[PDB]
C-alpha cells in the first residue's frame, strides 16, 4: 500500500459488498455519520472486522503542516480510528496570528511535535509498534 | 460597641491581602509556564528537518 | 507588582486613568488620585465594584466587602474603605515613604502634551519621571495617530498618482513626509501590508517604498506599535576616569584623525558628549574612533535607517569588512555588511532594534533627532564601558506632532541635548568643511556663539533676498507662489543656478516650485544630513515653524558653494551676513 494513504473507505465498502451482500441494515464506513449509539456499535462491528486487512502504519493522528506569524507547524488535525474510522477536526485553525493559553495547552499536550522531532526507533524487545524516541 | 466593631475587621482585612497576595502569586507563575511552554515549542520545532 | 516611579518602594499600584499606568506606593498614588481626576487605579485585580451590574469605579466610593470590591449601595454590612486614612489599599502597605509633592507626576500624567510647558517638564523633572513622560508621550502619540481616518484608493488614474476616499467622522492627517502610511491588501477575511507609503497633494501624489499596481480598495492607515515600558536612564551616572580604563590605543594614526586624537582620548578617560555643526565630519569623528581603538567593539546606533546606513557608508571606505555587521528587524537599507551578527565587533544598527548585548563604546550619531524613549533604550539594550553621543543640538530633532502651544529649545530636545546647552559639549567639531565663508559666519553668531570657524573661503555666490510676497494655505502647509516668481526670474538671469536644489519649510511650496521651476526640491527637515552645491531658499512664511533658528540653520547649511535666500522675516534677513538683492 501507499505510505500516505489513509483513507481506505471504497477498500471497506468493497468487502463489505464481497463478504456481507444480504444484511440489510445500513453500514457507515465512518462512524461520524452513524444515527445513535446502537448504529454506532454496529457499524464499529464491521469497521474492526475490516481494520485487520490495512497496514498499521495508516491508523493514528492525521497530522497537518500550519502557519502562524510565519513560523510552521506540524499538529493533529484528526483521527483514524480502527473501530470508528477517519474524524476531522472542524476548528483547524490555518494562518493564525497569536498561541493563547489554552491553545498552548492543547498544542503542548499532542504527540505531534514530539514524534515528528524526535528520531527513529526500532525497538526489537517488544512486538508493541513503536514510533519514536 | 465601637472596640467590637473594629477588631473584627482586622481580621478581614489581613485576610484580603493574604488572599491577593496568593493570587499575585498565582499570576506570575501562569506567566513562567507561559513562557516554559511557548519556548520549549520554538526549541523542538527547529530539529524538524 | 513594582517599584513606585517616586519612591521606588515596591508596590502592586498602577493607575488605571492613565495610558502608561505606571506604578504607584500607597501615599502616592492617593496623592495622585485626590488631585485630579484620575480615579481608576489598578491592582492586581481592578478597583471596580463587583455588583451584578454596576458601574461605580472611583477609588474613593468603594469598600472591600468578603474578598471583593463593592460600591456603597451593594456592599455587605462588614466593609472597609479602601480609600482612607491618607493612603490607598494595597500590598506592602507598612512600606511606604511617600512624596512631599506629586504636582510634577500630576501635571505630567493629566497633561495632553499641547504645551511647551509640558515637554519642559518632561526634560527637567527626575530621571524616573522623565521615562515616565517619554512613555507617556510616545503613547500619547500612537493614540493620537488612530485618530485618524482611513484613506481609501477609489481611483489610479496614472502611476505615482492616487485618489483617496477618506474615512467619514474622522480627521485627515496632515500630508507630508512626517506620515509615513501603510497600504493593505483586501483578502476573503483578513488583510495584509503593502509596504509603508506617504502621500502629497497632487489626486494625490504617492511615494510609497515599494512599487506595484494598487488599484480600488485598498487602504492607508499610520502604523501604530506598542510601546514597550522603559527601565534604564536616559543617561548613565557620569563617572570620569584618570588613565584610559579598559582600552589599548594604537600606536599608529594617519592624518585623517590625527586632529580628533585628543577627542578620542577624552572618550576612553570618562563614560561623552559631542556637539558636531554642520559638514565638519561627524562621521569623520566616529569611525576614527574605530581606528584609534582597533581591538574595541563598537555599536553603531542611531533612531533612523537613513542615519544608521550613513555610518555603515563611511566604515566601508575604512574599517574591515568581515569585522562588522548590519542589523535588520524583520524598508532597503545597508546590505554589504552581513546581515543579525550580534557578536560581530562592529555593530550597526537602529534604535528600537538594538539587541541586548554588551560592547566597549557605544556611539549614538545625530542626537538631535533622539528623544528620551531612544536615549533609555540603548542604555537598555546596551551595557558598556564609554558611551558617545554625537549630534548637534543647533539641528532639527524629531517632530512634536502634539505641540502646538510654544517653541521647543534645544535644551529640552531631550536629555543629553539639555547637557550641552548648559554645561557644554566633551568634544566640538571647530571647523566646518562644507559651507562657505559667509553661510558658516552667519550660524557661527546665531547658534554656536561665534565658535564656529570657516575652512573655506568667501565664496561671492550667497545672496540674500527680502520679499514678503503673498501667503496662500491649502489644508496642512502654506505656499508663497510670489516668492518661488522671484525664482524663476532670478533663473532666467543666472541660467547657471538652474543646478541648485529648491528648499523650503512647507511641501506644498516645493510642489508648486518643482512643477514652476523644474529644480529638485527637499523640506529642511528632510535635508539634514545632505550637502549641495547650490541651494535657493524660500521662507513662504514669517511663523515659528519658518523663523526656527535650529530650521535657519539646517536650510541654510546645506550649499556646498552658494545659496540664495528669499526671507519674508526681516529678523532673519537681517541675521544673513550675505550680498543683498533687489527685487526686480
Ligand atoms: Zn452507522
Ligand atoms: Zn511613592
Ligand atoms: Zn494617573
Ligand atoms: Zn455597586
Amino acid at each position: 500500500w501507499d505510505l500516505l494513504k489513509y483513507d481506505f473507505t471504497e477498500e471497506r465498502l468493497k468487502l463489505f459488498d464481497r463478504y456481507f451482500k444480504y444484511w440489510d441494515q445500513t453500514y457507515h464506513p465512518n462512524c461520524v455519520n452513524c444515527l445513535d449509539d446502537r448504529c454506532i456499535l454496529h457499524c464499529a462491528n464491521f469497521n474492526v472486522l475490516f481494520s485487520t486487512v490495512f497496514p498499521p502504519t495508516s491508523f493514528g493522528p492525521l497530522v497537518r503542516k500550519i502557519f502562524v506569524d510565519g513560523v510552521p507547524f506540524v499538529v493533529s488535525t484528526g483521527y483514524h480510528f480502527r473501530e470508528l474510522g477517519v474524524v476531522h477536526n472542524q476548528d483547524v485553525n490555518l494562518h493564525s496570528s497569536r498561541l493563547s493559553f489554552k491553545e498552548l495547552l492543547v498544542y503542548a499536550a499532542d504527540p505531534a511535535m514530539h514524534a515528528a522531532s524526535g528520531n527513529l526507533l526500532l525497538d526489537k524487545r517488544t512486538t508493541c509498534f513503536s514510533v519514536a524516541a | 460597641r465601637d472596640a467590637a466593631m473594629q477588631r473584627k475587621l482586622e481580621k478581614m482585612a489581613d485576610q484580603a491581602m493574604t488572599q491577593m497576595y496568593k493570587q499575585a502569586r498565582s499570576e506570575d507563575k501562569r506567566a513562567k509556564v507561559t513562557s516554559a511552554m511557548q519556548t520549549m515549542l520554538f526549541t523542538m520545532l527547529r530539529k524538524l528537518d | 507588582v513594582g517599584a513606585c516611579v517616586l519612591c521606588n518602594s515596591q508596590t502592586s499600584l498602577r493607575c488605571g486613568a492613565c495610558i502608561r499606568r505606571p506604578f504607584l506606593c500607597c501615599k502616592c498614588c492617593y496623592d495622585h488620585v485626590i488631585s485630579t481626576s484620575h480615579k481608576l487605579v489598578l491592582s492586581v485585580n481592578p478597583y471596580v465594584c463587583n455588583a451584578p451590574g454596576c458601574d461605580v469605579t472611583d477609588v474613593t466610593q468603594l469598600y472591600l466587602g468578603g474578598m471583593s470590591y463593592y460600591c456603597k449601595s451593594h456592599k455587605p454590612p462588614i466593609s472597609f474603605p479602601l480609600c482612607a486614612n491618607g493612603q490607598v489599599f494595597g500590598l506592602y502597605k507598612n512600606t511606604c515613604v511617600g512624596s512631599d509633592n506629586v504636582t510634577d507626576f500630576n501635571a505630567i500624567a493629566t497633561c495632553d502634551w499641547t504645551n511647551a510647558g509640558d515637554y519642559i517638564l518632561a526634560n527637567t523633572c527626575t530621571e524616573r519621571l522623565k521615562l515616565f513622560a517619554a512613555e507617556t508621550l510616545k503613547a500619547t502619540e500612537e493614540t493620537f495617530k488612530l485618530s485618524y481616518g482611513i484613506a481609501t484608493v477609489r481611483e489610479v488614474l496614472s502611476d505615482r498618482e492616487l485618489h483617496l476616499s477618506w474615512e467619514v467622522g474622522k480627521p485627515r492627517p496632515p500630508l507630508n513626509r512626517n506620515y509615513v502610511f501603510t497600504g493593505y491588501r483586501v483578502t476573503k477575511n483578513s488583510k495584509v501590508q503593502i509596504g509603508e507609503y506617504t502621500f502629497e497633494k497632487g489626486a494625490v501624489v504617492y511615494r510609497g517604498t515599494t512599487t506595484y499596481k494598487l488599484n480600488v480598495g485598498d487602504y492607508f492607515v499610520l502604523t501604530s506599535h506598542t510601546v514597550m515600558p522603559l527601565s534604564a536612564p536616559t543617561l548613565v551616572p557620569q563617572e570620569h576616569y584618570v588613565r584610559i580604563t579598559g582600552l589599548y590605543p594604537t600606536l599608529n594614526i594617519s592624518d585623517e584623525f590625527s586632529s580628533n586624537v585628543a577627542n578620542y582620548q577624552k572618550v576612553g578617560m570618562q563614560k561623552s558628549t559631542l556637539q558636531g555643526p554642520p559638514g565638519t565630519g561627524k562621521s569623520h569623528f566616529a569611525i576614527g574612533l574605530a581606528l584609534y581603538y582597533p581591538s574595541a567593539r563598537i555599536v553603531y546606533t542611531a533612531c533612523s535607517h537613513a542615519a544608521v546606513d550613513a555610518l555603515c557608508e563611511k566604515a566601508l571606505k575604512y574599517l574591515p569588512i568581515d569585522k562588522c555587521s548590519r542589523i535588520i528587524p524583520a524598508v532597503e537599507c545597508f546590505d554589504k555588511f552581513k546581515v543579525n551578527s550580534t557578536l560581530e565587533q562592529y555593530v550597526f544598527c537602529t534604535v528600537n532594534a538594538l539587541p541586548e548585548t554588551t560592547a566597549d563604546i557605544v556611539v549614538f550619531d545625530e542626537i538631535s533627532m533622539a528623544t528620551n524613549y531612544d536615549l533609555s533604550v540603548v542604555n537598555a539594550r546596551l551595557r558598556a564601558k564609554h558611551y558617545v553621543y554625537i549630534g548637534d543640538p543647533a539641528q532639527l530633532p524629531a517632530p512634536r506632532t502634539l505641540l502646538t502651544k510654544g517653541t521647543l529649545e534645544p535644551e529640552y530636545f531631550n536629555s543629553v541635548c539639555r547637557l550641552m546647552k548648559t554645561i557644554g559639549p566633551d568634544m566640538f567639531l571647530g571647523t566646518c568643511r562644507r559651507c562657505p565663508a559667509e553661510i558658516v559666519d552667519t550660524v557661527s553668531a546665531l547658534v554656536y556663539d561665534n565658535k564656529l570657524k570657516a575652512h573655506k573661503d568667501k565664496s561671492a555666490q550667497c545672496f540674500k533676498m527680502f520679499y514678503k510676497g503673498v501667503i496662500t494655505h491649502d489644508v496642512s502647509s502654506a505656499i508663497n507662489r510670489p516668492q518661488i516668481g522671484v525664482v524663476r526670474e532670478f533663473l532666467t538671469r543666472n541660467p547657471a543656478w538652474r543646478k541648485a536644489v529648491f528648499i523650503s519649510p512647507y511641501n506644498s511650496q516645493n510642489a508648486v516650485a518643482s512643477k514652476i521651476l523644474g529644480l529638485p526640491t527637499q523640506t529642511v527637515d528632510s535635508s539634514q544630513g545632505s550637502e549641495y552645491d547650490y541651494v535657493i531658499f524660500t521662507q513662504t512664511t514669517e511663523t515659528a515653524h519658518s523663523c526656527n533658528v535650529n530650521r535657519f540653520n539646517v536650510a541654510i547649511t546645506r550649499a556646498k558653494v552658494g545659496i540664495l535666500c528669499i526671507m519674508s522675516d526681516r529678523d532673519l534677513y537681517d541675521k544673513l551676513q550675505f550680498t543683498s538683492l533687489e527685487i526686480p
